[PDB]
């Protein structure tokens, strides 16, 4: 471990292959898929709402410290998926900087900002020969000021982009089909709407019908934009108004 | 099953499956690739033999001294890789008169041994204090010297470690020299019989004969200083056989 | 052996502000005296402002970082304490470099109305009530005459609209801080 | 990089920031304003580092 | 009266020639006011950085930052040539912001350059 | 994963950085440590194994004092164990002196999970092979029992076992309805399930090793006192039977 | 045979969760000679024998001064324990500038403990290949303290360490029950008679191979060396 | 200038003595057992230039593997006192002791170092008046005796004990109990002797 | 800066521990505003400390040596700071802090009972360090002085109630020179039992 | 720990006792009474001073002479190079110690002895590092190399003047006149001068405080002698 470059390919992160292919980035994104989880983010008319799983498989464990929801900042909330310690130290990276920007420029940072600054860190670290990236995928959601509702997607390789619904994790490709068929339909969901979407996506590309405690659903709202994640109340409400219908 | 390469040896800072440092141990055999030196420490002083091993008649011998001054009351003697020999040397001189300065008083053969030792120790961990030496000096010293304990001949190896001796030989004939000054030597004799032991083994270990010009002796005595032995000097010591 | 004390406030003032803030039950109310004095360093608490101004705002901008950064990590409102605590860090190593004195008065849930008074060169101490800047002469005997130790957020506000209308008489920009929130008064 | 056009805060946070730095050395007294998303703002800005947010 | 002449001991060498023209006496009491605070800003600026990260988020927070602060100075330009920063500058934040350093006096051009190998073991710590 | 497995900085084909499943089983190789979480408290209990008579008894303790409020119970190399307590220990100074109240345990596993993830980052250091356990009470957080390991990735629990026997001691501690239980029916058991798990031929001669934190210490990290400690470890024996 | 990859560097962990270097710096360790450690309620006493190459030579200094109150006995690479012993020295001073009060044996132990840590977990390193034993006395009485290559420390009623010290151990276990009201006169024949069981039946204990240093509750660190030995060998019962 | 302080050291055939009278300033600290040293200078830096004498002592007996002598004490103090020349301590320093011959040895620094061997020194306020007196007193003749003076030690102690009486037509002249370090060959002997006043 | 007095802190020895006095004052300048502090700390069982000078400075030791105290605490190994060992440690801090500029302006009355012997001490801001049967630090520091210094002369051996009475006619003196409300004065004692301090006690002539 | 180790900053964060814009910081600055004694490279208003010196080149040598006695005037350098003493006494006694120290490594480096001209300057750069911070320094370095005699005078402010006549001090007007010499002069009669002149000094003044004899001195080519 030492110190040095691994000769090969796929083993260093600073190696191109004969065909251009950063090949540790790739296997970064598998990383992603190391918990097995997936996650659901979709924007509506006024609204952002992230969904992710909430798998505990142990009766010993303390239930409401698993989470995959993290609030940025006050009105930025994100799901990460992929490495848990990795998905953590992110997080505390992107706390740092959204409050160095608020310091620098004033006003509190947006989310395409953040997941700018967040994907500049990650190819920083694709770059070089002493770091390498983190197994783990950024979602990013708030209320901008005069766009809308965002939600943006980093990545393990430095790249980001906005969304208008997106997932991350084991059915990363199910739920980005599911959600292109739904968005092709029609896009100006309400609030409920989007949340019965989210929920139906995820529902749909595991043929799981969820449960309360299977499930984590944080929003924001233009009406009220501090991210917020719902109580298990809220979230049983939700499925049973799905499931009546 | 299976026989494997498994190699221990080629850097520093690697313990081998027996708690074994081997990149101090080929130092130690780069210190056999020397000439053989010989230290005698009696109680009428120390004396120090050295072989010089001149290379071409065109060769000035004053150049390439193994034995040089620390400081009037101390000699070294030398076997090894001279680059690293001379700044372990420098080191020993410079400290002398850092001691000098500070006390105002000689400082003692083991604590000369001391301070060079702290600056051989210091290999490996590169990245720390550079300017560091990253590998083992390849030079064994042989410290003799006079001081308030009367006086006292040290042994330094490619490891910054010192031990005190009474008779020591380094270099590349240092088993046989030291097979022959294991019975040679009493501790009560004198020191004109420690210079002949010394001349006589290194006659015997020597691919040469015995001229005033191939060989190199040093003496320090309780009153006298550091003494270099001359050619006439020598010339009659050897002719004493 | 008299353990001789540098002042911090009698350095270069030359003037003043004549900030205050006075708590009552389950708020404060700062108060100060077409420019505003009240820094809101959080949602529920504020700062008053002695010294150099630019000194001053460099100091509540750094507080004004940390502490939002520092709540978003514990996941908690913060409490006052600890936004007096970043004042107090920075106004006392920076002793000698600044010219800052700051009053810190807000509400927190698990201790309430607070006002944790900075003074120049670097000391909390909890207060009933502080006061500050030009105003240790006419301000600080009569609150001391009168706190009642207990108003409402009513009378509190009547009792610190008096104390700086005396230093006028020597507008009245206010500032109630209670859970509800804060409800910004300008007198004149 | 952003796509946005800027804040008043943005730019008296920048000169604020810049004057504290040189410690009034800067001879920059500013009278700032602008007009964002949230509406007008007018700043005074002064060589030490300290602002005034004014509506005149 | 600075006090220090580590003079216990002021036996330390300099080469006469390289030395140019020091002036101890006045080395005490900057030029100007500014001075050190401009020559040492982003060492007071990432001091100041690792130490809210400290006391808010705990060692991991500037250990991680120094480490990648280190990386990336590492894979550099020799030092008698100019480099552009531009991983340490994305790391720092300083990738969209323009300072005096940036504009003033350019390092690009210095005016003023050593022996190659000279500033290279100087680097290295060789003196 | 081999090929890929030499570095902490290197990922396999399935997005699996293997130096850290090494550093995790690292923890699997030493005995087993328990933490409980009750009604009013947290105790911890560690199956020592005596290594010689000759060890002064309290030597080689696996249960710290991390803060006034937090204990510390760990595994996994015992020199990864003390630096980590020593990182702990200084977040938690650091934390009060700062901002002048007692951390919160939830931000202190925090702060050290972060630390040893930051290991498992880069080719320069290695992943701490040793896990460990938290556990606090105050009066206004109730019972808190953390378990952090060699990956950085800590959760909240109500019972955990880390070490050789975690599996076995999970089994066991499931059975327990913890969360309506004191301190000392906790210690009890404690004590049951260490004196369960363990293997008495090849480990030897082990030693309880029991601590709790509580209301019954007023939210203070402490020993178990010697006359609990052995009505528990009599308890414990005459249940194995 | 499945090992090689992942024991050339302490920065590796074996796929068995295993540093394979510290345990080879243990092995260092145990290429030293055998010294003893043992006390009892009021003295702690380090006995040590010492190699000369057996004619010619001044024989090793295995047991050095580091306080007036802590002394340390070496086994292991020479190099490392002068490194430590400079460190623990300076932290010896350090307490005595700062605190007027001389430096805790546990504490001294403790910061020993994580100064040898570091190298086992860096780059470009390796482990101390020295084991010390540690004798001191402060306000809690004697001590002896056993420090690691792997950066462990251990409280000892009694500890031998070094090459062929099992032997020397099974002695101290089986003696250790009246260890605490020995005298020193008794106590330091004790640990001469555990040195003498890591010998073979042939070689005796004599005043050239054998060095002794006491602390104790009225003693300062002393070292006894060479002629000063004879009255602590003189009343040692043959094997 | 912060009065107070007047040390006597005097070096005879086989013995040191270091004289001084407390008044808050407590002196004449043990250094070896064939040296003492006597600071007058203001209190925190005596306090932590004793410190560090200590701790140089120390080192040097671990890396030489021997106390240091009288004279080794004095340059190194000499050296430690230079290292602040351009911010000095405010301390006059006399070390008194035994050198390696067995004779007496007393030296006095200035405060930038600056030291000679004497045959008896006084230091401080009160050393300006006392000096003629004791000077011409302890001679009795103009040889020069450039390092022992004459006297044996009880003569020597009773000189010290008369020239602080004679001291009573002076400046402060304490009357605090005398303290008085005596260096001979069995070691070292504060002997504090009140001045009756 | 302009130079103020630091507020008065007094301590006598007796048989069997140490009694402390400090008024409560912030300061004699424009910081008399901030009333009702106390100056004196409670370092552990064995170590108490009064301290006149800068709030800011006590504010910071009583940090950094309460948190010393707390990290021996924690390693419950058997060794606590003695009254000498925190007496020589705040003489090296104040010392070290002089020199390298930083000030720490401060002046304390370290006061202390371990192994049945009393210390007392002073430290101030300069470094200089002494230990005296009885100290006075602050405003009437050279009116207490003498007082204190011929009744020890007198008596060199007290008892509890004698040297608190004796503390409190030194404060009374203080109170009866100069017109500030001593309302505002502490009283601490340690003992065997260990650092005990009753709060403001009030004087009422 | 190893990640603050491989960072060798170290920097008042990376450590222990850190709780603010700094805090303690491993010991609030208490240190110990240093980490390296010496052997090694490693407010007091009341500084000595001196008075009256001559110095002369020769046939045969260098001639110092000083006014009498006790205090020092001359500093022995070593066996064969000499220097006088005028300012502050512990400037002029460290800085040619440190310059003796310079000598004797020259000597033990190079195997012959450091020239007069080597020495002086040597000796000039060392104090002229410390100009205008108020080292008192009027040494004047004598010797006999390879070239002959010589004489220089070094200078706390820089000077370094080589010179066949040197004189520092209040009678130095009248020691430098009386100063009617010849490159050949006997030895005995280069002995008269210098005693001479010393003595047109104090033929204002007798034996007392800098006063006595001539503490008179003779640089031969194996070394100076004390004359008288």
């Amino acid at each position: 471990m030492s110190r040095g470059s691994s000769a090969g390919f796929d083993r260093h992160i600073t190696i191109f292959s004969p065909e251009g292919r950063l090949y540790q980035v790739e296997y970064a994104f598998k990383a992603i898929n190391q918990g097995g989880l997936t996650s659901v983010a979709v924007r509506g008319k006024d609204c952002a709402v992230i969904v992710t799983q909430k798998k505990v498989p142990d009766k010993l464990l303390d239930s409401s410290t698993v989470t995959h929801l993290f609030k940025i900042t006050e009105n930025i909330g994100c799901v990460m998926t992929g490495m848990t310690a990795d998905s953590r130290s992110q997080v505390q990276r992107a706390r740092y900087e959204a409050a160095n920007w608020k310091y620098k420029y004033g006003y509190e940072i947006p989310v395409d900002m953040l997941c700018k600054r967040i994907a500049d860190i990650s190819q920083v670290y694709t770059q070089n020969a002493e770091m390498r990236p983190l197994g783990c995928c950024m979602i990013l959601i708030g209320i901008d000021e005069e766009q809308g509702p965002q939600v943006y997607k980093c990545d393990p390789a430095g790249y980001y982009c906005g969304f208008k619904a997106t997932a991350a994790g084991v059915k990363q490709t199910e739920s980005t089909s599911f959600l292109e068929k739904k968005v092709k339909k029609k896009f100006d969901w309400t609030f409920e709407q989007t949340v019965e979407t989210a929920i139906t996506c995820l529902s749909t590309v595991l043929s799981i019908d969820f449960k309360p405690s299977e499930i984590e659903v944080g929003v924001v709202t233009v009406e009220n934009p501090k991210f917020r994640i719902l109580t298990e109340a809220e979230i049983d409400a939700h499925l049973v108004a799905l499931a009546e219908r | 099953m299976f026989l494997t390469r498994s190699e221990y040896d080629r850097g520093v800072n690697t313990f081998s499956p027996e708690g074994r440092l081997f990149q101090v141990e080929y130092a130690i055999e780069a210190i056999k690739l020397g000439s053989t030196a010989i230290g005698i420490q009696t109680s009428e002083g120390v004396c120090l033999a050295v072989e010089k091993r001149i290379t071409s008649p065109l060769m000035e011998p004053s150049s390439i001294e193994k034995i040089v001054e620390i400081d009037a009351h101390i000699g070294c003697a030398m076997s090894g890789l001279i680059a690293d020999a001379k700044t372990l040397i420098d080191k020993a001189r410079v400290e002398t008169q850092n001691h000098w300065f500070t006390y105002n008083e000689t400082m003692t053969v083991e604590s000369v041994t001391q301070a060079v030792s702290n600056l051989a120790l210091q290999f490996g961990e590169e990245d720390a204090d550079p300017g560091a030496m990253s590998r083992p000096f390849g030079v064994a010293l042989l410290f003799g010297g006079v001081d308030e304990k009367g006086p006292q001949l040290f042994h330094m190896d490619p490891s910054g470690t010192f031990v005190q001796c009474d008779a020591r030989a380094i270099g590349s004939a240092s088993e046989g020299a030291q097979s022959s000054l294991q019975e040679v030597y009493h501790k009560s004799m004198t020191l004109k019989e420690a210079i002949k032991s010394s001349l006589i083994i290194l006659k015997q270990v020597m691919e040469e004969k015995l001229n005033a010009t191939n060989i190199e002796l040093a003496t320090v005595q309780p009153g006298q200083n550091f003494h270099m032995f001359t050619k006439e000097e020598l010339e009659e010591v050897i002719k004493d056989i | 052996p008299e353990a001789f004390t540098p002042d911090w406030e009698s350095r270069e003032v030359s003037t003043g502000t004549t900030i205050m803030a006075v708590q009552f039950d389950g708020g404060v109310v700062l108060g100060a005296d077409v420019t505003d004095k009240l820094t809101p360093i959080h949602d529920r608490i504020f700062c008053c402002r002695s010294g150099s101004a630019a000194d001053t705002q460099a100091v509540a901008d750094a507080v004004t970082y940390q502490l939002g950064f520092h709540s978003i990590e514990l996941n908690e409102p913060p409490l006052v304490h600890t936004a007096a605590s970043l004042f107090k860090e920075m106004c006392y190593r920076y002793r000698e470099d600044l010219m800052a004195g700051i009053i810190i008065a807000g509400w927190d849930p698990q201790e309430g109305g607070q006002v944790y008074s900075v003074p120049m060169g670097g000391m909390m101490v909890r207060q009933s009530f502080a006061i500050g800047g030009s105003g240790s002469s006419y301000i600080y005997g009569y609150v001391d005459a009168t706190y009642r130790e207990g108003m409402t957020k009513e009378e509190c506000l009547q009792f610190t609209a008096n104390a700086l209308a005396l230093a006028m008489e020597r507008v009245i920009r206010l500032a109630a801080i209670a859970e509800s929130g804060v409800e910004r008064q300008v007198l004149l | 990089s952003t796509g946005r056009l800027p804040r008043v805060v943005t730019a008296n946070r920048m000169l604020k920031q810049m004057l504290f730095r040189y410690q009034g050395y800067i001879g920059a007294a500013l009278v700032l304003g602008g007009v964002d998303v949230t509406g007008p703002h007018l700043y005074s800005i002064y060589p030490h580092g300290s602002t005034d947010k004014l509506p005149y | 009266p600075v006090t220090e002449l580590s003079a216990s001991g002021p036996f330390e060498s300099h080469d006469l020639l390289r030395k140019g023209f020091s002036c101890v006496k006045n080395e005490l009491l900057p030029s100007h006011p500014l001075e050190l605070s401009e020559k040492n800003f982003q060492l007071n600026q990432d001091k100041m950085n690792f130490s809210t990260l400290r006391n808010i988020q705990g060692l991991f927070a500037p250990l991680k930052l120094q480490m990648e602060f280190k990386a990336v100075q590492q894979v550099q330009r020799l030092p008698f040539l100019s480099s552009s920063n531009l991983s340490l500058d994305v790391l720092r934040g300083n990738d969209e912001t323009i300072g005096f350093e940036d504009i003033l006096n350019d390092p690009s051009q210095s005016e003023v350059m050593g022996e190659p190998h000279l500033m290279v073991e100087y680097k290295l710590g060789l003196l | 994963g081999t090929g890929y497995d030499l570095s902490a900085s290197t990922f396999s084909p399935d997005g699996r950085v293997f130096q850290v499943e090494y550093a995790m089983k690292a923890v699997e190789n030493s005995s087993t440590a328990i933490g409980i979480r009750c009604k009013d408290g947290v105790v911890f209990g560690v199956e020592k194994l005596v290594l010689s008579k000759l060890y002064e008894e309290g030597s080689n303790k696996r249960l710290f004092n991390v803060d006034r409020h937090v204990g510390m119970a760990v595994a996994g190399l015992l020199a990864d164990a003390r630096s980590l307590a020593d990182i702990a220990r200084e977040e938690a100074s650091n934390f009060r002196s700062n901002f002048g109240y007692n951390i919160p345990l939830k931000h202190l596993a925090d702060r050290v999970a972060m630390y040893v993830h930051a290991y498992t980052l880069y080719s320069a250091v290695r992943p701490f092979g040793c896990s460990f356990m938290l556990g606090s009470y105050s009066v206004n957080d109730g019972a808190q029992l953390y378990m952090i390991d060699p990956s950085g990735v800590s959760y909240g629990y109500w019972g955990c076992a880390i070490g050789k026997a975690r599996q076995a001691a999970k089994t066991e501690i499931e059975k327990l309805q913890m969360k309506e239980m004191t301190c000392r029916d906790i210690v009890k058991e404690v004590a049951k399930i260490i004196y369960i798990v363990h293997d008495e031929v090849k480990d030897k001669a082990f030693e309880l090793e029991l601590s709790w934190v509580g209301e019954l210490t007023n939210g203070r990290h402490e020993i178990v006192p010697k006359d609990i400690r052995e009505e528990a470890e009599k308890y414990a024996k005459e249940s194995l039977k | 045979m499945f090992r090689n990859q992942y024991d050339n560097d302490v920065t590796v962990w074996s796929p068995q969760g295993r540093i394979h270097q510290i345990e080879y710096a243990m092995e260092a360790v145990k290429q030293g000679s055998a010294t003893v450690g043992l006390k009892s309620k009021t003295h702690a006493v380090l006995v040590a024998l010492k190699r000369a190459q057996s004619e010619l030579a001044a024989h090793q200094k295995k047991i050095l001064h580091v306080d007036n109150h802590i002394g340390i006995s070496i086994a292991g690479l020479t190099a490392d324990a002068r490194l430590l012993c400079n460190f623990m020295r300076q932290e010896c001073l350090d307490s005595r500038f700062v605190f007027d009060r001389p430096l805790p044996v546990s504490r001294l132990v403790s910061l020993i403990g994580s100064k040898t840590q570091i190298p086992t977990q860096r780059y470009g390193r390796r482990p101390y290949g020295v084991g010390l034993l540690i004798a001191g006395y402060d306000d809690m009485g004697p001590h002896i303290f056993q420090t690691c290559p792997s950066a462990n420390y251990f409280d000892c009623r009694a500890m031998s360490i070094g090459a062929r010290s099992q032997s020397a151990r099974t002695y101290l276990e089986r003696h250790m029950s009246e260890f605490m009201e020995c005298n020193l006169n008794e106590l330091v024949k004790h640990g001469l008679r555990a040195l003498r069981e890591t010998l073979p039946a042939e070689q005796d204990l004599t005043t050239k191979n054998v060095s002794i240093g006491i602390v104790g509750k009225d003693l300062e660190f002393t070292i006894y060396d060479d002629d000063d030995v004879s009255p602590f060998l003189e009343g040692l019962e043959e094997r | 200038v912060f009065n107070g302080g007047t040390i006597l050291a005097i070096a005879g055939e086989d013995f040191a003595i270091v004289a001084s009278d407390t008044r808050d300033s407590p002196k004449c600290y043990k250094l070896t057992d064939k040296t003492v040293i006597g600071c007058s200078g203001f209190h925190g830096d005596c306090l932590t230039l004793t410190k560090i004498i200590e701790a140089r002592l120390k080192m040097y007996k671990h890396s030489n593997n021997k106390a240091m002598t009288t004279g080794a004490i004095a340059a190194m103090l000499s050296t430690i006192l230079y290292s602040r020349r351009f911010f000095p301590y405010y301390v006059y320093n006399i070390i008194g002791g035994l050198d390696e011959e067995g004779k007496g040895a007393v030296y006095s620094f200035d405060p930038v170092g600056s030291y000679q061997r004497d045959s008896f020194k006084a230091g401080g306020s009160a050393s300006a008046m006392l000096q003629p007196l004791l000077d011409n007193q302890v001679g009795f003749k103009n040889m020069q005796n450039v390092e022992h003076v004459p006297l044996s030690l009880d003569r020597a102690m009773r000189l010290v004990k008369d020239v602080f009486i004679s001291a009573a037509e002076r400046d402060v002249y304490t009357g605090d109990a005398l303290r008085i370090c005596i260096v001979t060959k069995e070691g070292i002997r504060e002997e504090t002797v009140s001045l009756r006043k | 800066n302009p130079m103020v007095t630091g507020t008065s802190v007094l301590g006598v020895k007796f048989e069997g521990g140490v009694v402390i006095a400090a008024d409560m004052l912030g300061s004699y300048g424009s910081l008399a505003r901030f009333r009702n502090i106390s100056r004196i700390m409670r370092v552990n069982n064995s170590t108490m400390l009064g301290a006149s000078g800068d709030y800011a400075d006590f504010q910071y030791l009583k940090q950094v040596l309460g948190q010393m105290v707390i990290d021996e605490e924690l390693l419950g190994d058997g060794h606590s700071y003695s009254p000498r060992a925190i007496h020589s440690w705040l003489t090296r801090a104040m010392y070290s802090r002089r020199s390298k500029m930083n000030p720490l302006w401060n002046t304390m009355v370290i006061g202390g009972y371990a192994d049945g012997e009393s210390f007392l001490g002073y430290v101030d801001m300069l470094g200089v360090a002494y230990e005296a049967p009885s100290l006075a630090t602050g405003y009437g520091a050279y009116l207490a002085q003498p007082l204190l210094r011929e009744v020890l002369e007198k008596q060199p051996v007290l008892s509890q109630t004698e040297a608190r009475d004796l503390v409190e006619r030194c404060m009374r003196v203080l109170y009866y020179r100069d017109a500030r409300s001593y309302n505002r004065f502490q009283i601490a004692t340690v003992t065997e039992k260990g650092v005990e301090i009753e709060g403001p006690l009030s004087t009422e002539t | 720990m190893a990640l603050a180790s491989v960072l060798e900053r170290p920097l008042p964060v990376n450590q222990r006792g850190f709780f603010g814009l700094g805090g303690r910081a491993d010991l609030l600055d208490l240190g110990p009474g240093s980490l390296s004694d010496g052997l090694s490279l490693a407010p007091g208003i009341e500084m000595l001073h001196g008075t009256t010196t001559l110095a002369f080149k020769f046939r045969h040598g260098v001639i110092v002479a000083a006014d009498s006695r006790t205090v020092k005037k001359v500093i022995e350098i070593n066996p064969y190079l000499l220097g006088t003493m005028a300012g502050g006494a512990a400037d002029c006694s460290f800085w040619e110690r440190l310059l003796a120290r310079q000598c004797r490594i020259y000597e033990l480096r190079n195997k012959e002895r450091i020239s007069v001209a080597a020495a002086s300057k040597l000796l000039a750069n060392m104090v002229y590092q410390y100009k205008g911070m108020g080292l008192s320094m009027g040494t004047m370095i004598c010797g006999w190399d390879k070239r002959g005699p010589g004489l220089y005078y070094v200078d706390s402010e820089g000077n370094r003047i080589s010179g066949a006549t040197f004189s520092v001090g209040s009678g130095s007007v009248y020691a430098y006149g009386v100063m009617d010499r010849g490159y050949s002069y006997d030895l005995e009669v280069e002995q008269a001068y210098d005693l001479a002149r010393r003595a047109i000094y104090q033929a204002t003044y007798r034996d007392a405080y800098s006063g006595g004899a001539v503490n008179l001195y003779h640089v031969r080519e194996d070394g100076w002698i004390r004359v008288s």
